[PDB]
């Protein structure tokens, strides 16, 4: 943001060009920060809970070793490999080709999947499981079907109904001056990306981890 | 449970429901209606028959393409019964002839048939075995029929402890035994409380008990909503049959003169959850064959 | 071009061109398109206010007899406002000619019901009412021909699916034939056969 | 004649015979189909296809087929403009999602710039 | 939008024709339930006739109500004749549905069903 | 000639034999699983690997209009014999 | 108890968007300096009524409409909510 404000000042404003941007790896982090979640696991490192929902926790985010004895891990998802032995209640969520979802790319465009194949097994959708869990528990969620879900989606954040369309943000000056309160020491250790080669591109997901074609080309590249 | 035992979609006619039912007997009345409701559910019905293939031919086009299956059995060999319940989700016991033969009696049909099949279904390793028995089956006398069914209830409670003993009253239907037996006559006048219950409510109760657990182990009883007198029942069925008129064994006449009583120590239809229907609608349904051409609903409803 | 190519004639083409021009001259009120195809059959495309005047003119007038009526259909075309196209297919006896009077209509319009001037159009009109859904006013009898009585939905539309909504089976509960929602045993695999690469350049519509 | 004067939407959904389940339960996706990417031809464009959502296709337990409880799933309605698509979808009753038509971008390619002097558009293999 | 009518001019003749047709369907039921030898009392038949008339209650366009009057009059003619059998008149009812519930929870236990 | 699972039922040339938790074992009661006992893999490994003295050779299938359409296959690798996709029978070269 | 979230929903060509852009360009670093742990978040889509939503206390989502309010009026109503 210092580089961004530096080019913002020490130049003539030719237009609404944007120096600065970041990129992500997984789309649901963009969606979860649009809907207003806490990023990172520091709020769990501060307050160890008695009940936690792992909606697709892939790697070593938390374990039973980082938590009190009464865990009650409710895992929800498809072909879990890390955490699925560790968890307490396993719920078979659907997949990305198997439900009408709403996904956000790294630039805020909203793109939705289509139900091409119904999920095999019992294998309900995710919000359907959650609202049925709300009904069976002593409460309710004030909506029934998917159009009402998308109406509450607009009543949480409005860009998630204008499908396949983009609109960029602003306020680089306000973001930069809000960055000017907390000083951290910059550690001079050699920063390196983990995605360094072909094997680490191929293995570092759950769907690519479960397959065999990825394993064949992993052993073909490494050999 | 393996896959292809999970359900899929809607009900019936190549809509895979999740039960595989081995249904003993099933050639007569109640078994045919129960195979009708299971083919409407869209299941796999293994019916064994010992008779001619013409009667299972008449009950054949009920299920869908290859859903129901036919196999032979006997009342002597455990090997054919174990072959019948090799792999089955559920098994129901519906058997018993209302008159004796020269090869099989009232003795040991209800003792030797359910013990053998319950033994081989426990050893084959199935769950949810549903056995029908008649109401008021007691060790107390006046029917070889009823004392044998009481011994049968005690034996199927002793072996295979997680069984569903279920008992209907004198069920009536389109091809009934006792109401058709009343219409086919010529008679006396006495007093006896008796409550018929219609057959489709009973088999809806059976399919709800067969796919709705938390009802395993507990014995159930079917009580019709009427509970009235026999004399006005006979006069009502003659009045709806448009005839004034003011195998018949002694065991059958003592069954229709046995006072059917009910005890609420075992739950009925509402704790299982299906609506019961009164007599008169289905009575006007079944009482055809009046005369050449030929309402006055009595509705005694005693006590 | 001589072997295995159908030889067209120009005498019938010129005569049908002249006759279509003549028909549209003498009936200016109801005529919109007069087309002759490559194989010389006449088509006259018609507003639905003149079915009785055009057919009373064409059955008579002594210079075009056209006694006989053939196919009547109203081909169920989406994408338009007026969907259906009613095709009276008139055959002469003294002349050896074939004309197609194609009038247009939408879903909720009575056309003038040609049963009074062609007695052959009685069951044709009743069949088009039952199958498509186009009501015909001032007409003696409209019933359901070629469909079941308890069946409805006007099935020859493009909106009605291939398999119907009801399906009959016998059952022993009520001892009769009952109707249930359809549960097919096989998918009816629809094939994506319409390949690209524009097999006819002469029929290219102009783009936007 | 022309006696009726009214400006209102059409309500054919009570006349077309399809029940309320398949009226208010499914949804119509209205879209130009994408070009079949292994081929290179946009003759499969220019036709606004209306299709419905897909539903369950389980396995027929005697052969291994694809049984379905879906009458309306095997439809396709090829149209010619978005306006008539929206008009038919609102007329005949069901819900609709109208997607977008995405034209190929008009580029400018040049063999003479494939053989340039100082630029980095030097193909070095032809 | 000067549209040609079917029968009417506005909703007044529509209401008049539909109450005429309901009067005909009311006086047409007991003859048929005596004739085709059904199994259902007259009051339930009349209740489902008025249910079929209450099903299309949100229809406002006069041409559409005219066309529904035509449909009902055709089916009343086919039932006052002896052309339709016992099967179709029982097919108007629903005794063999085992009807699917409408709660979200029992639609959740038998899922993939919005 | 054929393999058989320890459930007692014959496998096919495709390995589709049922488990202990199915009901199609019960649909096979009294009626035999009519399996082809003649596998298609092992009737080619018994064939003689032909050796043809040219470099790129033809394959018809034994008869004009009785057999697959002509395929011309190349035999230039030294450790892997060329293999007709239609026939399945190999070739080699000799020089 | 207290607040959990404050959400602003804006557009890019409106007099109401003109007023709330005046507010959010002039007095936003003040507000974030005041309350640290309120994730008061701003959204802009294309054209919508400028809603202001306060989510707190078991799903009580109180709603005010910031249609053509000026910046003083926006700050006064925001302090009325908060
Ligand atoms: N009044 C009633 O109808 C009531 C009946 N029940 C019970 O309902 C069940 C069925 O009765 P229902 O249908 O009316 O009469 P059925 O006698 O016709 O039904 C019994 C079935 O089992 C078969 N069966 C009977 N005995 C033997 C045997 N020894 N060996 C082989 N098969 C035998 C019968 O004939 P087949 O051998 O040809 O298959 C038939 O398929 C009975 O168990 C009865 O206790 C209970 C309450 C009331
Ligand atoms: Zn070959």
């Amino acid at each position: 943001s210092n580089i961004a404000q530096k080019i913002r000042t020490s130049s003539g404003v030719t237009g609404d060009w944007k120096v600065m941007n970041i990129l992500h790896r997984i789309a649901s982090q963009v969606a979860a920060l649009d809907l207003g979640y806490k990023p990172g696991v520091e709020a769990i490192r501060k307050n160890p809970p008695k009940m936690l929902f792992l909606l697709g926790a892939d790697g070593g985010c938390v374990t039973r070793q980082d938590l009190p004895k009464d865990c009650f891990i409710v895992y929800q998802g498809h072909h879990g490999d890390v955490g699925a032995p560790i968890a307490d209640v396993i719920l078979p969520g659907a997949a990305y080709t198997e439900k009408s979802a709403t996904y956000v790319n790294t630039e805020g465009r909203a793109q939705q999947t289509k139900v091409a194949v119904m999920p095999p097994g019992l294998a309900r959708e995710d919000w359907k499981i959650i609202r049925a869990l709300s009904e069976i528990a002593g409460m309710t969620l004030p909506y029934d079907t998917l159009d009402q879900v998308r109406n509450r989606l607009e009543e949480v954040s409005p860009n998630l109904v204008r499908y396949d369309d983009v609109e960029g943000a602003n306020y680089f000056q306000q973001a930069s001056e809000l960055s000017k309160l907390v000083n951290q020491q910059l550690l001079a250790d050699p920063l390196v990306p983990p995605q360094l080669t072909i094997k680490d591109f191929y293995m570092t997901d759950s769907i690519s981890r479960a397959s065999q074609t990825m394993a064949k080309c992993v052993k073909a590249v490494t050999e | 449970l393996h896959h292809a035992v999970i359900p899929h979609g809607k009900g019936g006619r190549s809509s895979v429901s999740g039960i595989v039912a081995t249904v003993f007997g099933a050639t007569g009345f109640l078994g045919r209606y129960l195979v009708n409701h299971l083919g409407r559910m869209g299941s796999q019905v293994i019916v064994p028959y010992r008779c001619e293939p013409y009667d299972t031919m008449h009950l054949r086009p009920m299920g869908d393409l290859g859903q129901i299956i036919f196999m032979d059995w006997n009342g002597r060999d455990k090997d054919s019964i174990r072959r019948a319940v090799e792999h089955s989700n559920v098994v129901i016991n519906l058997v018993g002839r209302e008159w004796e033969t020269k090869n099989f009696d009232f003795e040991d049909v209800f003792v030797k048939i359910p013990q053998a099949i319950a033994q081989v279904s426990k050893e084959a390793g199935v769950e949810k075995f549903i056995h029908i028995s008649h109401l008021n089956a007691d060790i107390k006398s006046s029917s070889k029929y009823l004392r044998n069914k009481a011994v049968g209830e005690k034996e199927v409670r002793e072996t295979f402890p997680e069984a569903t003993i279920i008992k209907p009253a004198d069920i009536f239907g389109r091809e009934d035994r006792f109401l058709n037996y009343f219409a086919n006559i010529r008679s006396l006048g006495k007093k006896t409380v008796k409550q018929p219950v219609y057959i489709v409510d009973v088999t809806k109760g059976i399919i709800n008990a067969i796919k709705d657990p938390d009802a395993r182990g507990k014995t159930f009883a079917f009580v019709g909503p009427n509970r009235y007198l026999l004399f006005d029942l006979v006069q009502y069925v003659f009045a709806v049959a448009h005839r004034p008129f003011l195998w018949t064994t002694r065991d059958k006449v003592e069954r229709i003169h046995t006072t059917d009583r009910t005890l609420p120590h075992l739950p009925g239809l509402e704790d299982l959850g299906v609506q019961a229907t009164p007599l008169e609608l289905k009575a006007i349904e079944v009482l055809r064959r009046h005369r050449t051409y030929r309402s006055e609903i009595e509705d005694v409803q005693p006590a | 071009t001589r072997p295995t190519v159908r030889p067209r004639n120009d005498v019938a083409h010129k005569q049908l061109s002249a006759f279509g021009e003549y028909v549209a001259e003498i009936l200016p009120k109801y005529v919109q398109q007069v087309q002759v195809s490559c194989f010389s059959e006449l088509e006259i495309c018609i507003h639905p206010d003149g079915v009785i005047p055009v057919l009373t003119f064409l059955r008579d007038h002594s210079n075009a007899q056209f006694k006989s009526l053939a196919d009547l259909t109203a081909v169920d075309i989406p994408t338009r406002q007026n969907r259906f196209e009613i095709v009276y297919n008139l055959l002469s006896l003294r002349f050896n000619s074939r004309i197609r009077v194609k009038t247009y209509t939408d879903e909720l319009t009575p056309v003038e019901s040609s049963v009074s001037v062609y007695k052959a159009a009685n069951w044709y009109e009743r069949e088009i009412w039952d199958m498509f859904g186009v009501f015909f006013a001032n007409h003696p009898d409209l019933r359901r021909i070629l469909t079941d009585y308890g069946f409805e939905g006007h099935p020859f539309r493009k909106d009605f699916p291939l398999s119907g909504y009801v399906e009959l089976r016998y059952d022993d509960e009520v001892k009769r034939v009952v109707a249930e929602p359809v549960e097919l045993a096989q998918e009816f695999r629809k094939f994506d056969l319409n390949s690209p690469w524009e097999a006819f350049p002469a029929y290219r519509q102009p783009p936007e | 004649t022309q006696l009726i004067t009214v400006d209102e939407k059409l309500d054919i959904t009570t006349l077309t015979g399809v029940p309320e389940e398949h009226i208010k339960t499914r949804k119509a996706r209205i879209f130009v189909p994408a070009r079949n990417n292994m081929q290179s031809g946009v003759n499969n464009t220019k036709k606004w296809k209306m299709e419905f959502d897909t539903r369950e296709r389980w396995e027929n337990p005697l052969m291994g087929w694809a049984s379905t409880a879906d009458p309306l799933s095997n439809l396709v309605l090829t149209f010619s403009t978005k306006e008539d698509a929206i008009a038919f979808a609102e007329k005949n009753g069901w819900s609709y999602d109208v997607e977008e038509r995405k034209v190929p971008k008009p580029k400018s390619k040049s063999y003479g710039a494939n053989f340039s002097w100082n630029k980095r558009t030097r193909v070095s293999t032809k | 939008t000067s549209v040609k009518p079917i029968f009417s001019r506005d909703m007044n003749e529509a209401k008049r024709r539909v109450r005429e047709l309901y009067r005909a369907w009311y006086r047409e039921v007991p003859n048929t339930v005596h004739l085709f030898q059904l199994d259902i009392s007259v009051k339930q038949g009349r209740d489902k006739v008025r249910e079929m008339f209450k099903k299309n209650a949100h229809v406002t366009d006069p041409r559409v109500v005219d066309l529904l009057v035509i449909k009902g009059k055709m089916e009343l003619e086919e039932t006052i004749n002896v052309w339709k059998q016992r099967t179709h008149v029982m097919r108007f009812f629903h005794e063999t549905e085992a009807p699917r519930p409408k709660d979200f929870l029992s639609k959740f236990y038998v899922g993939h069903d919005p | 000639g054929v393999r058989t699972s320890p459930t007692g039922e014959k496998v096919t040339h495709t390995g589709q034999v049922y488990d202990d938790e199915d009901y199609r074992r019960v649909r096979f009661v009294g009626r035999q699983k009519e399996v082809n006992e003649n596998f298609a893999i092992d009737l080619i490994a018994e064939q003689p690997v032909s050796q043809v003295g040219s470099r790129v050779i033809s394959c018809d299938g034994g008869g004009g209009a009785l057999g697959h359409p002509r395929v011309y296959i190349n035999l230039d690798k030294e450790t892997k014999t060329g293999t007709c996709g239609y026939c399945g029978l190999q070739f080699r070269q000799q020089h | 108890l207290g607040l959990r979230e404050i959400r602003i929903h804006l557009c890019q060509r409106s007099p109401g968007s003109q007023g709330v852009r005046d507010f959010i360009e002039k007095r936003y670093v003040e507000l974030k300096k005041a309350n640290p742990d309120l994730p008061i978040l701003i959204r802009e889509c294309s054209d919508v009524q400028p809603k202001l939503w306060a989510r707190y206390a078991f799903g009580q989502e109180k709603n005010v409409s910031l249609n053509n309010f000026s910046a003083d009026q926006v700050t006064r109503a925001l302090e009325n909510v908060l």
